[PDB]
């Protein structure tokens, strides 16, 4: 249980750090970005999942 | 009946409890029981200050004054011993309670007269043979009037009794012999006379009430000047219960 | 015109603990006096002599033994009004 | 997005967003994100440094006492029984900041520059009196709902922390909220001076819950009103209708609310429980007089007849209206009311007999505790007066909260003056200086 | 904090300062464009 | 001058036994003092009762004597008045009343010794300053 | 203990890094 | 109608002294405060400020001069209670308990607040820019701090600054003892505000005086070289810039007059703002830095600094101020 909880929590932090830098760069980006609302939609939907996952796996570890 | 929140800010807190006009009864005094005054209250309504007539032959007059310290003048929750002297006369020996209030009154001309309205160490007695306390019972007795300020009080130049300077340090080389009365503080202690006349009695509850008239000296400012003779008039309340 | 407090420092008051005048916080200078015995002494004041403190009603035998051991640290002078009024014996307005 | 085209310098660059609804929307939502972010990050911070057995006001906490007042994670006496509700509040606020932060950035640097021709519903014009009152109405309803959330919390979901609870402070469900307008609006008509204290003097949760019920319905009804209506004639001629003008109106409001909050946390010990925020100024001072009355009475002192250096009672004296109060310099604080002192309060104030016989050890503990935790501290957090030596690391939360929100309130008053003055000048057409060639004064008759 | 979240204790002690960095970030971006 | 083993050598009991605390024992011996004592006992005095200080000479004349480690540890467990006639646990922080004084709950037996030692070491350092008051600030 | 300092490092540089990336990419700054 | 005619005269830009709607409130409140102040400063009987029945003389007729004279603050027994004339049993009582002080500061603060708003008003009636009132908010804030905010935090109007020269000093000395205001950054910013203000005042004054274009002769004042209402400047800003730009270095000097005068306005107003907030925040006992016994040697001995010497001074003020008012070891109010 803890095996999945901390992984999903550590990945949530790492993903966020990518999103924190990635999202504003992708927006202010002239060319190069049909490329990237996929990855915006990628991380976003994946971010919400991890939040719920860690939120659910919280009651099983504490 | 009434709570603190009903009375707060009204001025009723400075007023002594009153008895209804129905209370013209009598309270039996048993010789084999021991009695106490559970609560004594004194509410002054008039401060008369004996002015000082010039210097010739005049009869000293008590002139009216004006209170300037607001409604902070009453003595309350005073308790003590109500003794039954075998002659029948009663005797109240004051023990504890808010038995003092600093009061400042202002005479015509602007002169303010500070005094310590008090009944500390009061021993008031009645007429011989009192089987019951009626609407004719009156208490006569004496009390101690301590100094208005206590020994730790410092004047504007830092002089005092148990503390402070003992000279005028603003005048290093001045002749101290003329400022002796101002440099040397003195703790005063005089007697005061008071008459407690009962006009209302509730024999059931043991509550008595009426008017009083006390005479005492005012502040002498650690002996810096002469005190004024003050006459305080007002109403009182007292509850009597067996020990 | 004499300062009564200064004048009292020229007596035993300035030397030992006056049972009729000295503040109650002075009974801390010696063992087993504060605050139980200290309260009793000041409450049953004044005394004609020092050894009258042994006659306080309700004293246990150990208490009267402690009092005897500190009779040498006690004294009795005339009651000074300026030192007893205002409840100064229980709080004279001095701390640290 | 430069000075030559917008007319504003870089130090006033946010004033370029006046007529750009799109980017301005992103700015406010992003700033909102910053707010919810701090509300969560600080909570997690406070919880991380939190020590259960050690008092809240000794650990420099401001957010946890707020949650605790709502009844979460606390029990009898304000003791912490579960730190988990603190964690949830911190996490939920924090995660939400990412959501507001996402749209805040989107609406700002890639959302439509203007909302007016993306949508007629979201797009607006500052001078459209109908559109503004409508938006005002919507947000009025949102505020009304939030007030009912507090009511729902207090009446349906656990309740609030009642410091006036019988047997000691505890979490209590409010079942009978005060609906009487003579009480609710009675507060609003109270004097702001001593003994009264305006709305700050609210001392029971019943008046609080019942109060938020009133303001809840009022905002909703008012919200519906401004949505269905349009500004009357007398209102159209009185105000300035522009973006900066509306901002100044809100700056004056927040400035006033800032000053009100400053007085609440400093005087009120009901909505700001002393068990969480520490004793108030008046409270601590009254506790010292309480502490030494008890100590001296144990030594055999008659505190009722104890005369002080000035002639006034050393422990007990009278208020100007006659109420029996604590003596000394604390005579100024005789309007203080606290659950640890009221048991000794009678019809005429402090009852000397209750004082002599009925004082309990828990009252003595609380008095000494609040005396030694008076809201007096240096900037570098050294507890006590300025002359105190370094040892105790303490500054009361009340001091931090009162000082911070006074600085903010005053500056926002300056903000009101700045932005309102310019709003007047701009709407009149001389905010950029006097036209050299229609100088109004030169057309005026001389003063002498 | 719960013992499961004791991992991010150093991270928690940093988060509150982040909003202030946004104020400083505005100056970086403005310096980057040369304060237009 | 420096914190020497001769300074950190404090009386242990009522019979002349002695112990020497380490420097670290003294350091957190002060932290714990600032944790649960300094609010009332800052500088060696007593804000809620200035008549009694934490001076060695005062503790010695206390009943029972508190001028040693075991004397102070016993006081932190079961506190009494200056003559020892009454027990004041209900108004003074102790292990006996750790329920109403929650900061006494997690104090180990070892922690009380460090607290007791700090009270004995400080006057050997600050002299009359310890328990002196604002006069010696 | 200096995990302290590692957090403020990545977090603190996260801001300016975006500006640097948008500069070398010549983005909409 | 005669209502708009009244509104026309009130907002008239042709009155010798502009009234305005703010002035409608300003004039009576200032006149009420001034009249009462002048009367009280001369003839008012002693006032029991500390509420300990120890009256303090403040008026001239009762033994004061201009320096020692003061309108003494209201009693501590009153505290923050609103105490108008009709709340006293007599004027004799009203004077004894520091009545006049409350009437003055209340009518004043209101009149002074309207004075600020009045400044905006005339500026709006004249087509000016309106931020003059903003510069006035700094001394106004300072007035609110020592008359209102500090009494609120401390819980008594007796702790408000007395209306007197010596009384002001008394306020300053006691403040330092209990707050260590000197060691507070906001007062330090304030000192930097007024020191810097005086400097920049003398600076801008001397640089413009030095650049005055010769239009007058040896036997007449240079001031007559400027005629009121002229269109051209009376000095050489280029010559001024080249002087000051060489006194230090070029880029440390202002070439823009508008940017120059803004700095002249910004520096003192901001500085006074902080010292105003300083008093306002120290009203809630957030005091200046406490570095007492901060330096310790290896053994544990206290190595004193200048802060420790400052502390010894504060102790002297503390144990002497209001020598009969305190009954308990800690000064909380
Ligand atoms: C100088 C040059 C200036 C040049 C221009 C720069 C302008 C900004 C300067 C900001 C300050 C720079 C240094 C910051 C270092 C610092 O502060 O570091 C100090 C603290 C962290 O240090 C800790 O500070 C603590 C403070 O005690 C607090 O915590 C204690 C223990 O829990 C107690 O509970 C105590 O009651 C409580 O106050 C303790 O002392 C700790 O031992 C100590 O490690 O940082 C914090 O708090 C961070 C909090 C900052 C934001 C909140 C401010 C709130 C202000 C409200 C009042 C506004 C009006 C003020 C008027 C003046
Ligand atoms: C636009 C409209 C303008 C209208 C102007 C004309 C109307 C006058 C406005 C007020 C003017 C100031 C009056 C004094 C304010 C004050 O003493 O406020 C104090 C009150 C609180 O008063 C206290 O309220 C207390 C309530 O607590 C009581 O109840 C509590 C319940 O928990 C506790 O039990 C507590 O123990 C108990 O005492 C007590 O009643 C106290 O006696 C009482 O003093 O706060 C409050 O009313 C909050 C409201 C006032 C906030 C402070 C305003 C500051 C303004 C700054 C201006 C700066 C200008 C700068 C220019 C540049
Ligand atoms: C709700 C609040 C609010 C809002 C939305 C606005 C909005 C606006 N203001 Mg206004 N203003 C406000 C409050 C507000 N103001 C307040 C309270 C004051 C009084 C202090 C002012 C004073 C003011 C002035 C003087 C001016 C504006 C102007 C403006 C415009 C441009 C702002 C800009 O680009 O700033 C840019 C932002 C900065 C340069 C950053 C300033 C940072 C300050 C100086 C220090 C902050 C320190 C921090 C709190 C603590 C330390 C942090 C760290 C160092 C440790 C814009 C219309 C301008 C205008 O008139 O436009 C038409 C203008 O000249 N405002
Ligand atoms: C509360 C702070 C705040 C906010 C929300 C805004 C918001 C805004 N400002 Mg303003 N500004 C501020 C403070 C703020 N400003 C201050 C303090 C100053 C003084 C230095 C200025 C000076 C200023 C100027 C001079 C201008 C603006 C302009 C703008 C707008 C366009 C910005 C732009 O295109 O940047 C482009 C920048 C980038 C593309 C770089 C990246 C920016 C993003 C937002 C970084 C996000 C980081 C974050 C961690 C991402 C998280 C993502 C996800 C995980 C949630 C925008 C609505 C402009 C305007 O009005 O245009 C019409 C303009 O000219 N501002
Ligand atoms: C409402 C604001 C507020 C308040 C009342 C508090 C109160 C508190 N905080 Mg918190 N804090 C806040 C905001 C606030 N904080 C914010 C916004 C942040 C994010 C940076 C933090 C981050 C933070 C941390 C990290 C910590 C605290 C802690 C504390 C405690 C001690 C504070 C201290 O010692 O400061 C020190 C005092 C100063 C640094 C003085 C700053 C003075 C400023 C610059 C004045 C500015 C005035 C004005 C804006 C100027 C405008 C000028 C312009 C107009 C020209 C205390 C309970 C500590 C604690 O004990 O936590 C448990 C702790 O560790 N806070
Ligand atoms: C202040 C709030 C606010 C407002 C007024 C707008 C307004 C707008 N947004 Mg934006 N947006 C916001 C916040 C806001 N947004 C936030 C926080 C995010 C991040 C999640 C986004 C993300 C976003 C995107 C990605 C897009 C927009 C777009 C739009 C436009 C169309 C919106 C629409 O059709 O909604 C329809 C919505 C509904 C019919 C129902 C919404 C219900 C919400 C989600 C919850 C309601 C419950 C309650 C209010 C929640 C409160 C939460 C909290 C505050 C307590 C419009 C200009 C679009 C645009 O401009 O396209 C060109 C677009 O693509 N927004
Ligand atoms: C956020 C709150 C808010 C805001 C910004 C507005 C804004 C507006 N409302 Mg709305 N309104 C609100 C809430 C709000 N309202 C709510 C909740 C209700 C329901 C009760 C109403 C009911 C309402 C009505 C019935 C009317 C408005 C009207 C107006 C407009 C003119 C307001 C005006 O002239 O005020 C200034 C008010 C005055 C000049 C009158 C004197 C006010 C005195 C001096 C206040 C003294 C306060 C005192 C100092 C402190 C408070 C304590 C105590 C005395 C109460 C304006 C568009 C008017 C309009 O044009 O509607 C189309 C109108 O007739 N509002
Ligand atoms: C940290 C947990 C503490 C230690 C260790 C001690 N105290 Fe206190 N204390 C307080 C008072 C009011 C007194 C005097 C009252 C009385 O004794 O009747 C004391 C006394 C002591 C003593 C006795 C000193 C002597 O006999 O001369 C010791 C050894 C002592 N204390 C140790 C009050 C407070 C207080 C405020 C509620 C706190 C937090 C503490 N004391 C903490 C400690
Ligand atoms: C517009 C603009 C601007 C601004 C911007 C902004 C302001 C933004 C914001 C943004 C934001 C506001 C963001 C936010 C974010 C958030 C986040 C991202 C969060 C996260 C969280 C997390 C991740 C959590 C985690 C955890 C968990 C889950 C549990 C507990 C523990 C932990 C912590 C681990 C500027 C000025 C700069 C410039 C340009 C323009
Ligand atoms: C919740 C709660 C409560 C209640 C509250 C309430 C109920 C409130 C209300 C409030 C309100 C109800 C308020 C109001 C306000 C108002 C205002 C604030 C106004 C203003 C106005 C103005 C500002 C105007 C101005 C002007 C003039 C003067 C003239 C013309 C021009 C102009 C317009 C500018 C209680 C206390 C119970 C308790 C606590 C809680
Ligand atoms: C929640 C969370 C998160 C997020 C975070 C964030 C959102 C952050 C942000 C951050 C940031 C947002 C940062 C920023 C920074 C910035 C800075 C640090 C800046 C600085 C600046 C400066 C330093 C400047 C300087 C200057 C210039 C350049 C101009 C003017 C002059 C001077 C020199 C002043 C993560 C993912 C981690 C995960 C965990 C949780
Ligand atoms: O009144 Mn005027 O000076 Ca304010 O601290 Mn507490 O109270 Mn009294 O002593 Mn310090
Ligand atoms: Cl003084
Ligand atoms: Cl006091
Ligand atoms: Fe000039």
């Amino acid at each position: 249980m803890t095996i999945l909880f901390q992984l999903a929590l550590a990945a949530l932090v790492i993903l966020s750090f990518v999103m924190v830098i990635g999202v504003p760069v992708a927006y202010a980006s002239p060319q190069d970005w049909d490329r990237s609302k996929q990855l915006i939609f990628l991380g976003s939907g994946l971010w919400i999942a991890l939040v719920l996952v860690v939120g659910v796996l919280n009651f099983f570890v504490v | 009946t009434l709570t603190y929140d009903d009375i707060v800010g009204t001025g009723l807190a400075n007023k002594c409890p009153t008895l209804d006009d129905t209370a013209r009864g009598a309270y039996p005094i048993d010789s084999s029981q021991t009695y106490r005054i559970a609560r004594l209250c004194l509410q002054p309504t008039t401060f008369l200050v004996k002015e000082e007539p010039k210097n010739k032959r005049q009869e000293a007059e008590f002139v009216p004054t004006k209170l300037v310290t607001r409604e902070t003048t009453s003595l309350d929750q005073i308790q003590g011993e109500l003794k039954v002297n075998s002659d029948g006369s009663l005797t109240f020996v004051e023990e504890d309670g808010i038995d003092f209030q600093p009061v400042t009154v202002q005479m015509a001309g602007g002169e303010r007269i500070p005094l310590l309205f008090t009944v500390k160490n009061l021993v008031a007695s009645t007429q011989p043979n009192v089987t019951s306390i009626t609407t004719s019972t009156d208490f006569k007795g004496e009390f101690n009037v301590p100094s208005y300020r206590t020994a730790n009080f410092l004047d504007p130049k830092g002089r005092g009794l148990a503390s402070g300077y003992d000279s005028a340090i603003a005048l290093p080389q001045a002749k101290e012999e003329e400022l002796a009365r101002a440099n040397v503080k003195r703790f005063s202690l005089t007697k005061g006379q008071i008459s407690l006349n009962v006009a209302k009695v509730d024999g059931r509850t043991g509550e008595i009430a009426g008017t009083f008239e006390s005479e005492q000296l005012s502040d002498d400012d650690m002996g810096a000047h002469e005190p004024h003779e003050v006459k305080i008039q007002g109403v009182f309340y007292a509850s009597i219960e067996p020990a | 015109l004499v300062n009564v407090v200064d004048e009292k420092l020229g007596t035993a008051y300035g030397e030992k603990i006056d049972l009729n005048n000295t503040n109650i916080a002075a009974f801390i200078q010696y063992r087993g006096l504060y605050p139980t015995l200290a309260k009793l002494i000041v409450k049953n004041a004044p005394y004609e002599s020092v050894e009258d403190v042994l006659n306080i009603p309700g004293l246990t035998e150990r208490q009267k033994q402690i009092l005897r051991e500190n009779l040498e640290h006690f004294t009795v002078t005339e009651v000074e009004t300026a030192l007893v009024e205002g409840g100064d014996r229980y709080n004279n307005g001095l701390y640290k | 997005r430069d000075q030559e085209s917008s007319g504003f310098a870089w130090w006033a660059g946010n004033a370029r967003l006046i007529n750009l609804s799109g980017k301005l929307l992103g700015a406010h939502v992003a700033h909102a994100g910053l707010i919810v972010f701090w509300a969560g990050a600080m909570t997690l911070f406070e919880l991380a440094h939190f020590i259960p057995e050690k008092p809240m006001y000794e650990q420099g906490l401001i957010l946890i006492p707020h949650i605790a007042t709502l009844g979460w994670g606390v029990g009898p006496g304000g003791e912490v029984v579960d730190t988990f509700p603190f964690f949830v509040v911190g996490v939920v606020h924090l995660i939400s900041s990412a959501v507001l932060g996402f749209g805040g950035v989107y609406h700002a640097i890639r959302g439509p520059e203007t909302l007016e021709e993306y949508s007629s519903f979201f797009g607006y014009d500052w001078k459209d009196k109908n559109k503004m009152t409508t938006i005002l109405g919507f947000h009025l309803i949102v505020l009304g709902i939030g007030a009912l959330l507090l009511v729902a919390k207090a009446m349906f979901f656990g309740g609030l922390y009642d410091t006036w609870a019988p047997g000691g402070g505890d979490v209590r469900v409010i079942t009978n909220p005060t609906l009487d307008p003579r009480v609710i609006f009675g507060y609003l008509l109270k004097s702001p001076f001593g003994g009264e204290g305006w709305i700050v003097s609210v001392n029971n949760l019943e008046d609080v819950v019942g109060g938020h019920i009133w303001i809840g319905l009022i905002c909703i009804a008012g919200g519906i009103w401004h949505i269905l209506t349009t500004p009357f004639g007398w209102a159209r001629r009185a105000f300035i209708w522009s973006g900066e003008a509306y901002l100044s109106y809100s700056l004056g409001a927040l400035s006033m609310m800032g000053f009100i909050a400053t007085c609440f946390v400093w005087f009120n010990n009901t909505v700001y429980p002393s068990e969480f925020y520490g004793p108030t100024g008046p409270e601590a001072s009254q506790a010292q007089a309480m502490t030494f009355l008890i100590r001296d009475q144990k030594l055999g002192a008659n505190v009722g007849s104890a005369q002080g250096p000035t002639g006034l009672g050393k422990y007990l004296m009278r208020s100007p209206t006659g109420e029996i109060i604590f003596g000394g310099e604390t005579m100024r604080f005789w309007d203080f009311r606290g659950p640890w002192l009221e048991p000794l309060r009678g019809p005429n104030g402090l009852d000397l007999n209750k004082i002599k016989n009925d004082i309990q050890p828990w009252q003595e503990r609380r008095a000494a505790e609040y005396m030694t935790h008076a809201p007096l501290g240096s900037l570098n957090s050294v507890g006590g007066v300025a002359t105190e030596i370094n040892s105790v690391n303490f500054v009361s939360p009340r001091s931090w909260l009162a000082t911070s929100h006074f600085v903010l309130a005053f500056f926002f008053l300056v903000g009101h003056l700045w932005h309102a003055g310019r709003a007047r000048a701009a709407a009149a057409g001389f905010e950029k200086g006097i036209d050299r060639e229609s100088e109004p004064v030169l057309s005026m008759p001389s003063l002498d | 904090l719960p013992e499961a979240y004791a991992i991010f204790d150093p991270l928690v002690d940093v988060l509150p300062v982040i909003p202030v960095l946004f104020l400083a970030l505005a100056f970086v971006w403005q310096a980057a464009v040369g304060f237009r | 001058a420096e914190l020497t083993p001769e300074v950190l050598t404090v009386p242990l009991n009522s019979e002349g036994k002695t112990i020497t605390l380490t420097e670290k024992q003294y350091l957190e011996g002060k932290r714990l003092f600032q944790y649960a004592c300094a609010s009332c006992h800052v500088g060696g005095i007593t804000k809620t009762n200035p008549s009694l200080d934490l001076r060695t000479e005062t503790l010695a004349l206390a009943t029972p004597p508190r001028d040693n480690i075991e004397g102070l540890v016993d006081y932190m467990k079961n506190p009494t008045t200056y003559d020892g006639e009454q027990e004041i646990a209900e108004v003074h922080p102790s292990l006996r009343s750790a329920d109403i004084f929650p900061k006494m709950r997690n104090l180990t037996e070892k922690d009380l010794v460090a607290i007791a030692g700090h009270i004995l070491v400080e006057p050997k350092i600050l002299g009359d300053k310890w328990g002196g008051g604002k006069v010696y600030y | 203990v200096i995990a302290q300092l590692t957090m403020i490092a990545m977090i603190g540089i996260a801001g300016p890094m975006i500006i640097f990336l948008l500069a070398v990419r010549r983005g909409n700054l | 109608n005669l209502w708009e005619r009244f509104c026309n005269w009130v907002t008239s830009t042709d009155n010798r002294l502009y009234v305005g709607w703010f002035g409608v409130i300003m004039i009576p409140t200032l006149l009420a405060a001034t009249i009462c102040f002048v009367i009280a400063f001369i003839a008012a009987p002693p006032v029991d400020i500390d509420g300990i029945r120890e009256p303090v003389s403040g008026s001239l007729l009762y033994g004061n001069n201009i320096i020692t004279g003061a309108v003494v603050p209201s009693s501590n027994a009153i505290g923050l209670h609103f105490y108008p004339i009709w709340e006293a049993a007599s004027l004799d009582e009203w004077l004894y308990n520091g009545g006049p002080y409350q009437l003055i500061i209340f009518h004043f603060l209101l009149g002074a607040s309207c004075y600020m708003g009045r400044q905006w008003e005339l500026s709006y009636r004249l087509g000016m820019r309106p931020w003059i009132c903003v510069a006035y908010s700094a001394p106004l804030a300072s007035a609110f701090a020592v008359f209102l905010i500090y009494p609120i935090g401390q819980g008594s109007f007796s702790d408000g600054m007395p209306l007197g020269i010596s009384g002001t000093f008394n306020f300053m000395i006691v403040f330092q003892a209990e707050h260590n205001i000197l060691m507070h950054p906001f007062h330090q910013l304030g000192v930097a505000g007024v020191f810097g203000g005086a400097l920049f005042c003398a600076m801008h004054g001397s640089l413009v005086t030095s650049s005055l274009i010769r239009e007058t002769t040896e036997t007449e004042s240079a001031n007559y070289g400027y005629k009121f209402g002229q269109e051209e400047e009376t000095y050489n800003i280029v010559a001024a810039h080249g002087y000051f730009g060489r006194l230090i270095f070029q880029y440390a000097s202002f070439n823009n007059s508008r940017s120059l005068h803004f700095f002249l306005a910004a520096w003192p107003v901001v500085g006074v703002w902080f010292t105003a907030l300083g008093i306002s925040t120290m009203a809630f006992n957030l005091n200046g830095f406490n570095f007492n016994h901060s330096v310790i040697d290896a053994k544990g001995n206290v190595i004193n600094t200048w802060a420790d010497i400052i502390n010894r001074a504060n102790l002297g003020m503390e144990v002497m101020h209001e020598r009969n008012a305190h009954n308990f070891p800690l000064d909380l109010a």
